[PDB]
RNA sequence: UCAAG
């Protein structure tokens, strides 16, 4: 009656992409782990603008629009920011946000490319990863955008805007064993790249003891955090969830009792 | 009319990759060779690049508003 | 509103009498003017008699105070100076 | 004022009398969509009343392969009587037989 | 009609308990006595369907034979549809 | 115009619980626990855990709804068992397992650099 | 003309047609807009 | 003068009639606009045929 | 004219008295909702914000009211009104004297609908009964109503653009009147046919059918989570049917969870063997077809449209006889919730490879077809040499077509049933024919095998050039392809004249709808303004406004077309 | 059955061939307000008029129109107040 | 689109 | 009160009650200005 | 060949020029059911995209445009006479065949809320208010200004503060229904000062002025044109359809970790019943999606002409067998709740799916005690003008067949139009009646005893008094 | 007049 004691091995590790075998573990657990990825690491990104003048063609919430999307560095400062709900202050202070001012207008002849570059943060962690750059809009000569702009923390349960990953791939029994999807026909089937059957063989003999166990995983990410630090505080936030969990249930046994 | 920041299915940021990928297909790169140098693999990523249809120049082709 | 509520049981369709319809209507003498305005709005003896019916969703009629919701309208008549087959 | 009000109206005629007039000619232009525009100007319009639910008029006919878009029609209680041009369509401008 | 020779069906007619229900439930949203202890309950209309279960509903059914008389079935003395 | 605030899916309101425990009247020893602002990510590690338990006999989550955002949580034990005390052990063996695993990620990520 | 209110202004109201006297809410005339409903040549004709 | 006529756009009589595209741009019209559509009163109205 | 006035529809006698716009109505979008029960729609909070429904201040609701009051109209359950003794309304929108807030007995607090109020919801047109039935309101937060997919088949709406019409009643005596006679599971059966009008459709029946096949098997985690989404589960785990090696549950066994009370039914499935019931294997049928519940446990079958589906005897239907309107409410949902949520493990699609077909099935079509149209060319070919005789009571011309049209549509037809051989037990088209979800052994042939023969007012293809179809065929062709004949398959693609014909054909299918609508709205409106007034009077004789009998019994036996069922005899047929 | 045993009883109940039309519907003996709701209308109510017919006010339509409530179902009975029954029973408000 | 004797 | 002009894109002050035409081109057609107030747009 | 014809004329330039511009659009249209290609065409017309690209000069009421068109993956060559991949009007989308969670049934979608965010089918919509100074009237001037309270004897208590000096809002404003966007005073003849004659903002617009302008019309009055922008995230009852006649509202959005996932990481943008497919029988769409997959991955836009025997189902199979996948276009889909592979193998590929311009928020409309009617005293008719909905003759009946008659009575007379009106007990003719003098007299009798109320829905007492004017006596009587 | 069922 007591949790399994899971293992990683780390067989891929880049700047954008980490690849890790986690086994030992439930399918429940894994695949929780793979939502965290998504929808519950905390990621700074743009989720306030006042826009003081656009004449370029996109209209302002167009940019605005544009602007949240666009990725902030995130690595470290994200875990001491505060969620603007929590900070005492009215509306937004350094420590509970980020500000980014935009200045750009046309005057050559040229069409000027507004991109990431123009951003300008005050707090010199959170630049929108820059180090091409994402291009915000075009102008042509004699258009201008200015705007001014602050970056909040969140999860992508919120908004896609804090979602750090770009995909969690998520792959079990590679070489189908425990028959959890069944084939029509297994030869048609391509072989998975972590499938260690030889080529005449399509599927793995039924196996009715075995459960899904050791899980594949490959997280790529947007530049926002460090690939290992995706999972890293994908595992950490699961456990602060379940800590609160914990003590409110405590709470409620010691109130009913 | 734009290149959208972040591919829709996955999150990809494709909005730096439009100008490249026209440098490319001048380069006479074919189309799936510019996506594959440009780092584009999952077909909703290419998807997003190959289907593009750049109106923002048109746009730019008329005289602003305010000069 | 001191009448009693009653619900129809029968309704009886029948050809109006000409004496009843000159006694019935509140109009008296008939509609001698075509012209609906008289001392700019009202015309008395006209199309649009104060006596039949509220006018300008403000006014009353003379006959009741409807105040364009009591009021009912009232009819009135046009005696015509030779009769007319009713098609 | 013939002209523009005859456009305007959609009515054919004279504004006096509209007892010859036929409605339903110059439609305002429909732009939510290019294809609409396009397909908005490249339009047919069969006289038989909408009213009359007999259904020879409404059928595609043999004769209608080439010259008439054999799947776009309204749906509805105009079906067949609202046609649309195909592509290479060219409807005859006129010409003189001297 | 007298109360002997009742010659319309004993038990209530659907049209008729959804009328004897609805009445019953304006009547005791304007304040009327129940009859019936209520266990909690504030609804008017859960209030009147415990009544009818009860019989305890103070109502009477004048049905009207289609020969113009009528026969007077108290809600009680007619079976419940139910 | 009728949408909900994205924020609504995971902020309690005010004067809302997080865990509401109500006993099971139909069957011994089963308690059903409603979770508010959660979804299926606590809920299923939490019901997985309770069904790695010998002591329990039944163990399941249900979104409600998924528009609405609750999870609730029946789980029934044996006696000389509680359905409480199998929910707090599940957490803490869900807690362990998760910062067993933490330890061994950031050892593999030292040993895949420089290494 | 709100009876408990001399000399009182009442606001009109779009949603459901009425004047409502501001400072206690009371709708005075209950339906009252409903919808509500060339002088320039000739004369009246 | 008898009076004016309506002019279809970019018909021959139009002002828009053989113009490059990059003129249509400075007039603020569009170059791929089909044209064949009269503008009547403000609003473009078309002669179903 | 005073007589245009009155004569027309939309004048004083018709389009403002027998019906009239009316207040306390909405309309918006609806959207499918499993999750909501029959009897419940989902309402948008604006649409249930405008929306009042007065309630009479009592001694017992005189707290609650009070809250209302307070929250007004901004919070969402507020009051937007507060009506006094005096007739006087109160709007609290605008600012209420804190003395004008206070309640009294008597009091009418005009409050926001609210959970659980009865509404009456209607889809035009409103052909029969059932397309306005009395649903409880549930508050969801988007901007489409919601209701449950099988409430669908009684309005005759699908989730593509349609919309409902939303009325509130006003009074507790017409809330009453629709809570008992007009709502949902009083509704299951039409006195029409004698038939349950709803009935389990598309994932939930496709999904029933695959839950209730012999192969399925449930671990006892699905198994629990299965039972999480049953309503009336009684909280004790079913024995599983395969205790060793592993506990396995199957299908049919949680299943007969769901199935109401005690219920006995015996029928048939689709694919059933003829032979079957004559053969040895009657009872322990090989296929595992002739559903039998025997106290209400599935004890063999698999379920379909015909059990579980809009047909006399079926399961719903025997659950609406036997154990009541309010327990077959929860059949229906228990149904939806449970199968649902299997077929998230299960899943169901579609794809091109159903459509394909093996290599030697697509040689048989083709040699059916060169064979037929060889047949087609003999017979032209004895017409040209008069040698055709004459059918009687038809000229040669019409004896030629219809010798040609069979042999085309034996050639058709073997086609299909050589397409429905090749298709597997994995095909997902044979899935959702057999189950009876969608489709028909018709679509799958045209899909398959040979779109068909393409007529239009009731022959092959006319010639509307002058002696051949179009101007590509040669004058006076009287062959398969050149009348019309599609021999391409869908997924082959039909050739530029079969594309022609095909729309042609397809023309027809759409001027026929158009048509057919407005003269059935004319009979149907005859109908009910001849028959408006006939009614069974409490002498039971079925009268007239005149009092004149029309029946001295209602269908000549007193009794209502919902209650009755077919039966046998079984005094007749016998010999002596 | 039971559906079309009716309308094929109100068809030919009259003894002569009751066609469901304006013709064979409006010239059947009901109520000039009935008759006026369907098709005819104005010259079924001046014919009414002129031979001074009465409306019995007994149908469902004529009831409908004038606002009354129809003798249908919920309104074929009138419910009345039981004295004796009020009396009795705990009348706990 | 089938046959005569079916649909169009 | 400053509206931009469509053909010469220079603002003009004008006034109550007076014609709407731009100094140093004569085009009648007139833009209002982007007001000074300023509306919070969230990213999402 | 077999000898056939041997006097060929003339011949076609090709068969795909016999379908028009609209249906030109759809690919693979000779594997479609013929009406289902119908039924595309005139979901093409009401699709959105760029409808023009000097759509910032234009000055339109409804003009919708997408904020990121695709040109299609899957195109006709006819496509590109028709401009479609200048201006497009759709977006492809990674669309799954299957059945999820019971929410795509029928012909609902259920949509990817991640994809929704980051910019997935989002539009702007723009509606243009004209308005026109009119100082035509002898004594009347609509003069453009701000009204106000006091100065203004009409006046309204929407929010007036909005506008400027000039009497019209400036552009970058937000503006909430029932909102002033016109300011505008007509001068009131003293008979013996001021009718309010702003114009206000249709109900729940919710949007941002985007221009404002100021011209001289034809008729040499003052003209404002001004242009509302409101961006429209796509929600659970918009309708999207793609290019083969399947056309359904969306039932639900999912977010990123609850769609289901392949292996690679790819998530449905749109999951589409299976059900749909069969009985409609548009094979087109199924073709599409394979060689949408086909041509994302080898980068080449596919080729759909309607009629070309050198692409068959096959060679498109065997064309995507060479990049990895299974050769039907089915994927090995995992449950986005649960992890668990799903045992059906899903079909998922690329699918150009449209935007149609129907859209819920448009279309919800909600009535209790609006205004009425002037001629008949009944609820107004139209979403602008509060109007209730119609209860018809056919809801009527179904209400008689109910038996339910009190509710039929609430919906036909107590909810519509309630009156009351005084009749005569002598004579059935209504009696003139003074409820504030509390004297009620009949004319023609000289009886004032003798009179009875009666109620009424108000098109009855106007149906009576029509008759009466006609020389009929419909003679109420209670007795 | 044009769409939505
Ligand atoms: C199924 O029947 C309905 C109803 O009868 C109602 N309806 C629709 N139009 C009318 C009309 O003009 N007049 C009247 N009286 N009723 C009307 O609409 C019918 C079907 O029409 P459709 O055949 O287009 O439905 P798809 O099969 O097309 O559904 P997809 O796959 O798009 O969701
Ligand atoms: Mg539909
Ligand atoms: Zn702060
Ligand atoms: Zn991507
Ligand atoms: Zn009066
Ligand atoms: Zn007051
Ligand atoms: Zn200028
Ligand atoms: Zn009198």
């Amino acid at each position: 009656p007591y949790a399994n004691q899971p293992t990683v091995r780390i067989t891929e590790l880049t700047d954008e992409n980490v690849k890790f075998i986690i086994e030992n573990t439930d399918l429940a657990v894994a695949n929780s782990i793979r939502r965290v990825f998504i929808a519950e690491v905390p990621i700074i990104a743009i989720d306030w603008v006042q826009i003081d003048a656009n004449s370029s063609v996109l209209h302002d919430e167009f940019i605005a629009h544009r602007l949240g999307l666009i990725p902030l560095t995130s690595d470290d400062i994200v875990d001491k920011l505060q969620y603007s709900r929590d900070c005492t202050c009215e509306e937004f202070c350094p420590e509970c946000s980020v500000e980014f001012t935009l200045d750009v207008r046309c005057n050559e002849d040229q069409t000027r490319h507004v991109t990431s570059r123009d951003l300008i943060s005050n707090s010199p962690r959170v630049i929108p990863v820059t180090s091409d750059d994402i291009l915000i809009v075009k102008l042509r000569k004699g258009q201008e955008l200015r705007l001014r702009a602050y970056a909040k923390k969140g999860f992508g349960k919120e908004h896609a805007k804090w979602n750090p990953t770009a995909g969690v791939a998520f792959e079990y029994d590679p070489d189908n064993a425990l028959r959890h999807t069944v084939y029509p026909k297994p030869e048609e089937w391509p072989k998975s790249e972590y499938s260690e059957l030889d080529e005449d063989e399509s599927q793995a003999p039924y196996d009715p003891n075995g459960k899904p166990e050791r899980f594949y995983y490959n997280v790529e990410s947007c530049g926002s955090l460090r690939p290992e630090t995706i999972v890293l505080s994908a595992l950490s936030g699961l456990k602060k969830k379940l800590s609160d969990l914990q003590t409110q249930l405590s709470h409620e046994i010691q109130s009913d009792v | 009319m734009i290149i959208p920041v972040r591919c829709f299915t996955c999150g990809k940021i494709v909005g730096n990759k439009w100008e490249a990928y026209l440098g490319l297909l001048q380069a006479e790169y074919t189309e799936g060779d510019a996506l594959d140098a440009l780092g584009l693999k999952r077909y909703c990523c290419r998807r997003m690049l190959l289907a593009h249809v750049d109106l923002i120049e048109k746009l730019l082709n008329y005289a602003p508003l305010e000069k | 509103s001191a009448c009693p509520l009653r619900t129809i049981k029968r309704v009886q369709f029948g050809v109006l009498s000409p004496d009843e319809l000159k006694r019935m209507s509140v109009t008296e003498g008939g509609i001698k003017y075509p012209e609906t305005t008289e001392g700019g709005r009202p015309k008395l003896g006209g199309l649009m008699d104060p006596r039949q019916g509220v006018i300008e969703r403000t006014g009353r009629c003379q006959t009741c105070a409807g105040n364009m919701t009591e009021c009912p309208g009232h009819f009135g008549h046009i005696e015509l100076a030779k009769p007319v087959f009713h098609v | 004022d013939g002209l523009k009000y005859s456009l305007a109206t959609g009515n054919w005629g004279d504004q006096k009398k509209a007892h010859q007039a036929r409605a339903g000619v110059s439609q305002v232009l429909n732009r939510l969509t290019f294809a609409s525009t396009l397909s908005h100007l490249r339009r047919l319009n069969s006289p038989i009343g909408r009213d009359g639910k007999l259904a020879k008029p409404r059928q595609l006919h043999n004769t209608l392969w080439g010259m008439v878009c054999p799947a776009e029609t309204p749906e509805g209680h105009a079906v067949g009587l609202v046609k649309n041009l195909a592509l290479m369509a060219y409807i005859s401008v006129g010409s003189q037989p001297s | 009609q007298a109360n002997q020779k009742r010659i319309t069906t004993p038990y209530m007619t659907k049209y008729e308990r959804a009328r004897v229900l609805g009445t019953r439930a304006l009547q005791i949203a304007m304040c009327a006595p129940v009859m019936v202890e209520l266990e909690g309950e504030t609804d008017p209309l859960l209030i009147a369907m415990k009544e009818l279960k009860a019989r305890k509903i103070p109502i009477i059914i004048r049905r009207y034979l289609p020969d113009g008389s009528y026969e007077d079935w108290g809600v009680d003395e007619l079976i419940i549809s139910d | 115009m009728n949408a909900p605030p994205a924020f609504e899916s995971f902020l309690l309101f005010e004067g809302e619980k997080k865990i509401t425990i109500n006993k099971d009247t139909k069957v011994p020893n089963a308690c059903l626990f409603t979770i508010n602002k959660e979804d299926h990510t606590l809920g299923n590690i939490i019901k997985s855990q309770l069904l790695k338990d010998p002591q329990v006999l039944f163990a399941g989550y249900k979104v409600p709804h998924p528009l609405e955002h609750k999870i609730i949580i029946r789980v029934q034990t044996t006696p000389d068992y509680s359905p409480q005390e199998a929910f707090t052990n599940a957490i803490t063996d869900l807690i362990s397992e998760l910062s067993l695993l933490e330890e061994r990620f950031r050892v593999a990520i030292k040993d895949k650099q420089e290494g | 003309t709100c009876p408990n209110h001399p000399d009182a202004i009442l606001v009109e109201d779009y949603r459901a047609g009425d004047m409502i006297c501001p400072e206690c809410g009371l709708v005075v005339g209950d339906r009252v807009i409903d919808v509500g409903s060339n002088p320039l040549l000739s004369d009246g004709d | 003068f008898i009076g004016k006529i309506p002019i279809m756009l970019r018909s021959t009589y139009c002002l828009l009639n053989g113009l490059t595209d990059r003129d249509l741009c400075e007039l603020n019209e569009c170059p791929l606009d089909p044209g064949g559509y009269f503008i009547i009163n403000g609003s473009e109205k078309v002669l179903i045929a | 004219s005073l007589k245009q006035r009155l004569k027309g529809k939309e004048g004083r006698v018709r389009g403002n008295l027998m019906g009239k716009r009316v207040d306390f109505s909405a309309r918006t979008v609806i959207t499918p909702d499993p999750n909501l029960s029959i009897d419940q729609v989902g309402v948008p909070r604006s649409i249930a914000a405008n929306m009042t429904f007065a309630e009479i201040v009592t001694p017992f609701n005189i707290d609650r009211l009070q809250e209302l009051v307070r929250r007004g109209n901004s919070q969402y359950p507020g009051a937007k009104y507060i009506i006094r003794d005096n007739g006087d309304r109160i709007d609290l929108r605008f600012h209420p004297k804190p003395s004008d807030l206070h309640l009294q007995t008597g009091y009418k607090v005009e409050r926001h609908m609210c959970d659980g109020d009865i509404v009456i919801f209607n889809r035009q047109p409103t052909l029969h009964k059932m397309s306005m039935m009395g649903h409880r309101v549930r508050i969801l937060p988007w901007s489409t109503f919601r209701l449950n997919l099988s409430v669908t088949t009684p309005y005759n709406a699908d989730f593509d653009g349609d919309e409902m019409n939303l009325h509130l009643p006003q009074s507790l005596e017409t809330r009453a009147e629709i809570q008992e006679l007009a709502m949902v599971p009083r509704m299951i059966v039409t006195p029409q046919s004698n038939r349950p009008v709803m009935g389990i459709v598309q994932d939930t029946l496709t999904a029933v059918r695959k839950f209730t096949k012999r192969d399925v098997f449930l671990e006892r985690g699905e198994v629990m989570n299965l039972l999480m989404f049953l309503s009336t589960w009684d909280g004790k785990v079913p024995q599983p049917a395969i205790l060793k090696p592993r506990p396995l549950w199957t299908g049919k066994q949680i299943f007969s969870l769901i199935i109401p009370g005690h219920i006995n039914c015996i029928r048939t499935h689709s694919t059933h063997p003829d032979d079957e019931d004559s053969g040895p294997y009657k009872h322990i049928s090989p296929g595992d077809t002739k559903v039998v519940v025997e106290n209400g446990e599935l004890i063999m079958g698999i379920l379909c449209k015909k059990s579980l589906g809009t047909s006399a005897g079926s399961l719903v239907h025997i659950s609406y006889l036997e154990m009541g309107h309010d327990i077959t409410r929860l059949f229906y949902s228990n149904i939806q919730t449970v199968i649902n949520n299997w077929l998230l493990i299960e899943g169901h699609t579609i794809g091109i490879g159903d459509s394909i077909a093996d290599s030697k099935t697509y040689q048989d079509i083709q040699n059916t077809i060169k064979k037929a149209k060889q047949d087609v060319i003999e017979v032209i070919e004895k017409a040209h040499n008069n040698e055709l005789e004459p059918t009687p009571g038809n000229t040669l011309r019409q004896t030629f077509e219809n010798q040609v049209n069979r042999i085309l549509n034996d050639a058709r037809d073997k086609t299909g049933s050589s397409a429905q051989k090749s298709l597997s037990e994995y095909n997902n088209f044979k899935s959702m024919v057999v189950s009876g979800a969608k489709g028909s052994k018709i679509n799958i042939s045209q899909v398959i095998a040979v779109v068909g023969q393409q007529n239009v007012e009731g022959k092959r293809i006319p010639f509307g050039f002058k002696h051949r179809t179009l101007p590509h065929f040669i004058k006076d062709d009287y062959g398969p392809e050149s009348r019309g004949f599609v021999e391409n398959s869908y997924l082959a693609g039909l050739t530029p004249t079969e594309f022609f014909f095909h729309a042609m054909g397809g023309r027809e299918g759409l001027i026929d709808t158009a048509v057919k609508t407005a003269e059935t709205g004319y009979i149907q409106r005859r109908l009910i303004k001849s028959m408006e007034s006939v009614m069974v009077k409490y002498d039971a004789t079925v009268r007239n406004s005149i009092n004149q009998v029309v029946q001295l019994r209602y269908g000549e036996d007193g009794l209502a077309g919902e209650s009755v069922e077919f039966q046998n005899l079984a005094t007749l047929k016998p010999s002596n | 059955y039971r559906h079309l045993a009716l309308l094929c009883d109100t068809m030919t109940c009259r003894g002569h061939l009751m066609a469901i039309t304006r013709h064979g519907v409006n010239r059947q003996d009901t109520g000039p307000l009935m008759k006026c709701s369907f098709e005819e209308t104005v010259d079924v109510l001046m014919e009414a008029a002129a031979h001074g017919e009465s409306d019995p006010m007994k149908g469902v339509s004529e009831n409908i129109m004038l606002g009354q409530l129809a003798p249908a179902g919920t309104g074929c009975f009138d419910l009345l107040l039981d004295a004796e029954k009020c009396k009795y029973g705990m009348e706990i408000p | 689109i089938w046959g005569i004797g079916c649909n169009p | 009160m400053i509206y931009i002009c469509g053909e010469c894109h220079t603002e003009n002050e004008i006034k109550s009650r007076d014609p709407i035409r731009c100094r140093e081109c004569g085009y009648r057609i007139m833009y209002k200005k982007r007001t000074k107030r300023l509306v919070v747009f969230d990213a999402r | 060949e077999v000898a056939y014809c041997s006097t060929y004329t003339h011949c076609e330039i090709h068969p795909s020029m016999i379908l028009g511009v609209c249906a030109s659009i759809i690919p693979f249209p000779d594997h479609n059911q013929s009406p289902r290609n119908t039924y595309q065409s005139a979901m093409g017309k009401q699709a959105m995209g760029v409808y023009i690209t000097n759509f910032h000069v234009r000055m339109d009421t409804l003009a919708h445009v997408l904020y990121y068109p695709q040109k299609p993956l899957v195109t006709t060559r006819s496509m590109e006479y028709l401009r479609f991949r200048e201006l497009p009007a759709g977006i492809n989308s990674i669309v799954a065949i299957a059945s999820y969670t019971g929410y795509n049934q029928e012909d609902s979608v259920i949509m990817n809320r991640s994809a929704v965010d980051r910019g997935f089918f989002r539009s702007v919509f723009y509606r243009s208010y004209k308005e026109q100074e009119s100082k035509k009237g002898f004594d009347q001037e609509e003069v453009f200004e701000k009204p106000t309270r006091e100065t203004c004897q009409g006046m309204r208590h929407a929010i007036y503060d909005k506008l400027d000096d000039d009497g019209l809002i400036a552009p970058g404003v937000r503006v909430s229904g029932d909102d002033v966007i016109i300011g505008k005073t007509v001068t009131l003849p003293e008979n013996e000062t001021k009718r309010d004659c702003s114009t206000f903002l249709r109900t729940s617009e919710t949007g941002i002025v985007d221009q404002v302008m100021v011209t001289l019309n034809q008729e040499g009055y003052k003209f404002c044109k001004i242009r509302v922008r409101s961006v429209r995230i796509p929600q659970i009852g918009d309708k999207f359809a793609s290019r083969h006649g399947q056309k359904g509202t969306c039932g639900i959005q999912y977010r990123q970790e609850d769609m289901p996932f392949t292996c690679e990481g790819i998530t449905p943008d749109i999951i589409i019943n299976p059900h749909a497919i069969p009985s409609r029988m548009t094979i087109g769409h199924l073709i599409e999606c394979l060689q949408g997959k086909v041509s994302a991955n080898k980068g080449e836009i596919g080729d759909a002409t309607p009629f070309n025997d050198a692409v068959n189902v096959q060679k498109i199979s065997n064309l995507l067998s060479d990049y990895g996948y299974h050769l039907r276009g089915n994927e090995v889909l995992y449950n986005g709740f649960t992890g668990r592979k799903i045992t059906s193998q899903i079909f998922i590929g690329p699918t150009y799916y449209q935007r149609l311009k129907h859209m819920v928020d448009d279309k919800i409309h909600s009535r209790a005690r609006g205004p009425i009617q002037i001629l008949n005293r009944q609820p107004m008719e139209g979403r602008s003008r509060d109007g209730g909905l119609r209860f018809g003759e056919m809801e009527r009946d179904c209400q008689i067949a109910h038996g339910a008659a009190q509710f039929l009575r609430e919906r036909l007379f107590e909810a519509s139009d309630p009156y009351q009106v005084h009749v005569c007990n002598l004579c059935g003719i209504m009696a003139i009646a003074n409820t504030r003098t509390h004297t009620y007299e009949c004319r023609g009798c000289r009886n004032k005893t003798q009179i009875s109320l009666v109620r009424m829905p108000y098109a009855c007492k106007l149906l009576f008094q029509e008759l009466m004017s006609m020389s009929i006596a419909p003679r109420m009587m209670s007795v």
